[PDB]
RNA sequence: CGCGACCUCAGAUCAGACGUGGCGACCCGCUGAAUUUAAGCAUAUUAGUCAGCGGAGGAAAAGAAACUAACCAGGAUUCCCUCAGUAACGGCGAGUGAACAGGGAAGAGCCCAGCGCCGAAUCCCCGCCCCGCGGCGGGGCGCGGGAAAUGUGGCGUACGGAA
């Protein structure tokens, strides 16, 4: 498909991060906490949420 | 007889519309008398029945705005005519109300340094 | 030849009415006037021809939105009131 | 504060993180268009410092203006005249291209007003700069008396009279010895009356 | 050309002067001005003296006038606190401050 | 030519209609300088322009 | 779902109408060619006799901005008459010239009578 | 596959607003000559002037020191007198050419970002109730909607400030 300047932009943006090298202090937020540590990080969390309007 | 402006304003607009209707007749029947040639009578009373239809549209138009005007009276949006017309950049001012607000810094600063009324001694 | 028999053959017309300033210089075969620019926005005026702009200026025509401003701004534009009847 | 430390890390552009940084945005604002809204302000502390505030009718647009001197614009040779004024190639622009990309700007919004403008990445032909613009006509700036000074019919297009930033850096206005050609309002204004004969009755 | 004895001058009426000529024939309407507009002022303060704020001695600097004494622009904030008076109530009793001035002596 | 438009015809006609001289009775008006209508126009001498 | 096409079309979205807080104007507008503003005279020259006895028509000088529908209904309600047909030209006065021609029933110049031209 | 966020970007005759163009004597930002003078002429001079372009207001611009000074020191900006046809620039030729100090006209000072502390303590819009209502505002309700933590408001800004 002929995508739009938008859609091919932000895809071949995603490109260059794989492409260029990433230096290690923008490079350190790829390596992230894991599926069963996140749960239990917001399942905490949930217990002090600010209070809405 | 003379159609007066002041005798207009208390009648309905249904009556109004049948004097408007009965004195366009009478301009046709005015003009028909002018190509065909007629009295100085009747050729002068053409001036008196288009002033007269001008008064009679006028105070039609003149009651309809000011009903207008009376049922938009209280409303936030109301139509552009009906607005007020000054000059445009008179329009695109800032209100009594905007240009009256001061911060809460210059509020304080006038209650705890007001300019006082003082006199030197000659 | 180049004279009074070459002036037989003028019988097509470059100008016509323009419709914004009203004068004849629309020119018909570029679609732009040479008085006022028509298709441009902005009507075209320079300041070497002074003559030239004032034979268009505010106080060439009817002015008839002008001298109504020019009279109602002496009561403050006053608006929605009346004079108090008999 | 964190707006501290945005600060003291865009002072250092020569780094490996800002050289990665610049160079990916300005990849990305070069396939763009030359003039387009941001939807908000890239670099946010330098907005802050220079007036923007994260609110309702402040509106940022990203720019982008080619770079380099100005050529004279006539055919081919031929600026007719003494050898002084044959020149055509090294001439500058007397304005920046930061004060060029303002009036872009606030020529294609002519309905906001321009407070000021920021770099946020340049190469060999373009330099991007993006323009903190406000609607004076949105509430939120009327009933606001801190910022109804730019809704008056006075700050009708300061980046085009010169009175933002960047166009007011090329003016040579200042106080000093090194500005003496601008006492009065401007440039023009110390000329005219340096250069205005006064007439008294008594002489 | 030159003639037998003079001096040599300069003119400098090269330019086109005759555009920027500033006569004066509102000079006698200016000042009238300016006093109805001095009056109006003194009128609109009423007790209050029509000079304005008092201003400070003044020593003035570059030799020419050292011995000489001036009115400066405001009182400093040194004056006023040895004075015992807050710098900003002094500008609500006619007393005219700048935060710019030192005081050396 | 007989090929007209509107508004050249529209033009014509307004042109037609102030070709006229001038009534009889304005010069015994109190206020009167008029002599004849000075703004006269010929089809074989003037030629209108267009 | 699978792109069928290599062309990439732009989706159609919702398009709401107009439903507005304030009409701009506050009435509508008088109409202001009206049916006695439409016809203004008649001609009662030596040409129009002779189109009202012969042919059994009516010469009228009407508005500029009139259609023939506009002046045979206009007709029709003023002078209570209806109207075969209407043909019109535009005189070098500028004037609007209608040739209205009546119904085979009604006769013209009984019709002039009452009007007024004779 | 589907669903739900956020980001980025579209389309609306969506709801409510704004800009366009004119005049242009005075003002602001650019651009910008050649006649002329140098008894020629090319640097200069004409002149940052005419022409060209954009943008305003009843004035505009400037403006509260990254200042002047070298003194026993002054103290925002603008204008007048003087400095001064001076210092200085210049085929050091023709010519060009300020500023400080001093005397007056007027005189008015201020606010942010940052750094911090306060439960976002802040702002906009829609519906209803009453009032004002011809420069669209005021209080009261809405388990009404958004903006905003990628930072609104209060204190607070170099004269120090906060607890
Ligand atoms: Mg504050
Ligand atoms: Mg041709
Ligand atoms: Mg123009
Ligand atoms: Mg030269
Ligand atoms: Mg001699
Ligand atoms: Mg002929
Ligand atoms: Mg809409
Ligand atoms: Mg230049
Ligand atoms: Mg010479
Ligand atoms: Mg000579
Ligand atoms: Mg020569
Ligand atoms: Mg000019
Ligand atoms: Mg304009
Ligand atoms: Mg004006
Ligand atoms: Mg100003
Ligand atoms: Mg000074
Ligand atoms: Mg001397
Ligand atoms: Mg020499
Ligand atoms: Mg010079
Ligand atoms: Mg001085
Ligand atoms: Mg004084
Ligand atoms: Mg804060
Ligand atoms: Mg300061
Ligand atoms: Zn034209």
């Amino acid at each position: 498909v002929k995508w739009p300047r938008y859609i091919r932009l932000q895809r071949q943006r995603a490109i260059l991060y794989k492409r260029l090298k990433v230096p290690p202090a923008i490079n350190q937020f790829t390596q992230v906490l894991d599926r069963q540590t996140a749960t239990q990080l917001l399942k905490l969390a949930h217990k002090y949420r600010p209070e809405t309007k | 007889a003379k159609i007066k402006a002041r005798d207009l304003r208390g009648k309905k607009k249904e009556e109004l519309l049948k004097q408007l209707d009965d004195l366009k007749v009478e301009l046709s029947q005015l003009r028909v008398a002018k190509v065909t040639g007629g009295a100085a009578s009747k050729l002068s009373k053409i001036r008196v029945v288009r002033k007269s239809i001008a008064r009679v549209l006028t105070v039609i138009n003149q009651t309809q705005k000011e009903n207008l005007r009376k049922f938009y009276k209280g409303k936030k949006y109301k139509p552009l005519d009906l607005r007020p017309k000054k000059t445009r950049a008179m329009r695109r001012r800032l209100n009594k109300h905007e240009e009256s607000l001061k911060t809460k810094k210059q509020q304080r600063k006038e209650r705890l340094y007001p300019l006082r009324k003082y006199a030197v001694k000659a | 030849t180049k004279g009074t028999s070459s002036f037989g053959k003028r019988r097509n017309k470059t100008h016509t009415l323009c419709r914004r300033c009203g004068s004849k210089a629309y020119h018909l075969q570029k679609s732009t006037c040479g008085k006022c620019g028509y298709p441009a926005k902005r009507k075209r005026k320079y300041n070497w021809s002074a003559k030239a702009k004032r034979r268009n200026t505010t106080g060439t025509g009817r002015m008839r939105h002008l001298k109504i401003v020019y009279r109602r701004f002496r009561h403050g534009f006053r608006e929605g009131t009346t004079p108090k009847p008999k | 504060g964190a707006y501290k430390y945005i600060q003291e890390l865009w002072r250092k552009k020569q780094s490996d993180v800002m050289r990665f940084l610049l160079r990916v945005r300005c990849w990305q604002y070069r396939q763009l268009s030359a003039l387009h809204r941001a939807p908000r302000p890239t670099r946010p502390d330098k907005a802050r410092r220079l007036g923007y505030k994260a609110k309702q009718g402040y509106v940022i647009y990203r720019i982008r203006v080619r770079r380099g001197g100005r050529k004279r614009p006539v055919p081919k040779g031929a600026t007719y005249g003494k050898p002084v004024h044959h020149g055509v190639n090294q001439l500058k622009f007397a304005r920046s291209l930061q004060s060029v990309a303002e009036e872009r700007a606030g020529r294609h919004c002519g309905a906001l007003r321009v407070l000021n403008s920021y770099w946020v990445g340049e190469d060999s032909t373009y330099k991007f700069f993006e323009v903190i613009l406000i609607d004076p006509f949105h509430k939120a700036i009327r009933r606001n008396p801190d910022t109804q000074w730019i809704t008056k019919p006075v700050h009708k297009h300061r980046e085009m009279r010169g009175l933002t930033s960047a166009g007011r850096k090329s003016r040579g206005l200042g106080k000093g010895h090194k500005f003496h050609h601008t006492i009065g309002g401007s440039r023009r204004a110390a000329w005219r009356r340096r250069n205005t004969l006064q007439l008294h009755r008594y002489r | 050309a030159p003639s037998r004895n003079g001096m040599i001058l300069k003119p400098h009426f090269h330019k086109d002067w005759q555009r920027r000529v500033a006569t004066w024939f509102n000079q006698p309407a200016r000042k009238i001005r300016r006093r109805k507009a001095r009056q109006a002022r003194a009128r609109r303060i009423a007790p209050r003296p029509a000079a304005g704020p008092i201003r400070p001695i003044v020593r003035c600097p570059t030799v020419r006038y050292h011995t000489k004494v001036r009115a400066g622009r405001g009182f400093s904030l040194e004056e006023l606190r040895v004075a015992g008076i807050h710098k900003k109530v002094a500008r609500t009793i006619g007393i005219s401050v700048d935060p710019r001035r030192r005081n050396k002596s | 030519s007989s090929h007209k438009t509107f508004r050249i015809k529209r033009f014509l006609a307004k042109k037609q209609k102030q070709n006229r001289p001038i009534p009889q009775w304005i010069w015994m008006k109190t206020g009167n300088k008029i002599r004849y209508n000075s703004k006269r126009r010929h089809w074989r001498r003037t030629k209108l322009g267009l | 779902k699978i792109r069928t096409s290599p062309t990439f079309r732009r989706p159609k979205t919702l398009r709401l109408r107009r439903q507005p807080k304030y009409p701009r104007k506050s009435a509508p507008r008088r109409n202001k060619l009206d049916h006695y503003a439409i016809i203004k005279f008649p001609l009662t020259t030596e040409s129009a006799m002779k189109k009202i006895e012969d042919n059994n028509t009516l010469v009228f000088i009407v508005d500029v901005k009139a259609n023939k529908h506009q002046i045979k209904q206009a007709v029709k309600k003023l002078y209570d008459i209806d109207v075969a047909k209407v043909n019109t030209l535009i005189r070098p006065d500028g004037e609007k010239k209608a040739y209205v021609r009546l119904a085979p029933d009604y006769d013209a110049l009984d019709v002039a009578n009452k009007i007024g031209i004779i």
